[PDB]
């Protein structure tokens, strides 16, 4: 039963991260948040825009 | 700095901390996200600043605290005057 939950779980924590490293400052490029959070940048610019909206 | 300073340049406090600007944005980023230290860094620009933005009400009414302020010492001032002027011209 545990794995039937563990994706969602994974999903919400990585919504957590990118607001909290997103939050301490303002305009920034895709690069850096990328590093950050050492994922790729067609997905990070999707979740962006998927939260945005 | 947060303390005097407004505005400044990363370069410029980066030197003055003898380190890095990885390194300072780095340290100063969990003092922010923990509110002890309020400011909005720019890092496309090198800009960073303090200055909370300003809300309507905040500026006049500093205005009226300022007119307070400006009533009562010109209300002070009278008194003292006339202490002066008792101790010479009256008789």
């Amino acid at each position: 039963i545990i794995s039937t939950h563990l994706a969602k779980l994974y999903d919400n924590l990585l919504e957590q991260n990118l607001i909290r490293v997103i939050e301490p400052f303002s305009r920034v490029q895709i690069e850096h948040i990328s590093s950050l959070i050492k994922l790729s940048k067609a997905d990070v610019e999707r979740k962006l825009s998927q939260m945005i909206l | 700095m947060a303390k005097y300073y407004t505005r400044i340049t990363m370069k410029r406090m980066a030197q003055l901390l003898d380190l890095s600007v990885d390194e300072s944005e780095a340290f100063l980023s969990n003092l922010v996200v923990n509110k002890t230290i309020f400011a909005k860094v720019d890092r496309l620009a090198g800009i960073i600043n303090f200055q909370r933005p300003k809300d309507p009400n905040n500026l006049l009414n500093d205005w009226s605290q300022k007119l307070n302020s400006l009533m009562s010492l010109v209300n002070k001032t009278t008194h003292l005057i006339a202490k002066e002027e008792m101790i010479h011209n009256l008789q």
